[PDB]
């Protein structure tokens, strides 16, 4: 409704400004924003090594799905770490860009879907084995990993 | 492995990443 | 739940990363992006021409209320539009890292409570006779603000 | 406008960035 619409930006505006501090709105809040950091800072990574093979992957509707769950089967094949997992949130990202670029954009919806089934089914697990995401915040929370490359630089 | 597999190679090169990114 | 965790992570970040490429994940999303953006550009503008004066506002759990709404009803005396709008989310912005500096974090939630409630009541009005927030972005989304004084530098 | 309303002095210089953000 209108009420829920205006709380819910009220929500996101503080929770950006409180963040820009060093506080957060709440633990999902956390959670979010150190994961578009990583995930900032892994697109970073990924760009200055290797070239942006998107294209390559000819996304199309009778492949999209079998594309995605192709790629995340082999990014996780060996195991799961949470630099792995923010692989997958970029790749999802990435895959969702080219469908808009290519006029599909309503694989987006459908991305997005495969994308919370994988986690729900498939990455949840190790996730609370691991100290669920309060850890990947204690980890990868104030830019951990841009810094820790700007540190070598 | 495979040549062709443009996917499967894919997933190696986020694989590769993402366990760069996982170093601290 | 877990199923509504995830997917709203999910979401979030795929919000993110279309934005970052001039896209967006739904209307809702492009107003917050939009005024994400307009509050950076404001406290900017703010910052430049006078010095922070929150802790002279003296917040304390007796006067937060009575300050919030007096600023509040000053800032739309003369009338309200879009820049004054901003202005309000970002002194509720200002408002709430006051409170978590001067370690009263729970004001936060009230502060929160006081801008949902002065949105729906005051400016909604005024809201729905201007175009709704689909003309803000249509003023403010890609960062317009910000370049339109790029534009006179 | 009274000198010791710092709460209307800080409203009031909202309004005033308020307004030069409101310009294109």
């Amino acid at each position: 409704s209108m009420s829920q619409s205006n709380r819910e930006l009220v929500v996101d505006f503080l929770s950006y400004k409180l963040s820009q501090k060093g506080y957060s709105w709440s633990q999902m809040a956390a959670v979010k924003q150190a994961l578009r950091e990583a995930g900032d800072e892994f697109e970073l990574r990924y760009r200055r090594a290797f070239s942006d093979l998107t294209s390559q992957l000819h996304i199309t509707p009778g492949t999209a799905y079998q594309s995605f769950e192709q790629v995340v089967n082999e990014l996780f094949r060996d195991g799961v770490n949470w630099g792995r997992i923010v692989a997958f949130f970029s790749f999802g990202g990435a895959l969702c860009v080219e469908s808009v670029d290519k006029e599909m954009q309503v694989l987006v919806s459908r991305i997005a879907a495969w994308m919370a089934t994988y986690l729900n089914d498939h990455l949840e697990p190790w996730i609370q084995e691991n100290g669920g995401w309060d850890t990947f915040v204690e980890l990868y929370g104030n830019n951990a990993a841009a810094e820790s490359r700007k540190g070598q630089e | 492995l495979e040549p062709n597999s443009i996917l499967g190679q894919v997933g190696r090169l986020l694989a590769l990443i993402g366990d760069d990114i996982n170093r601290r």
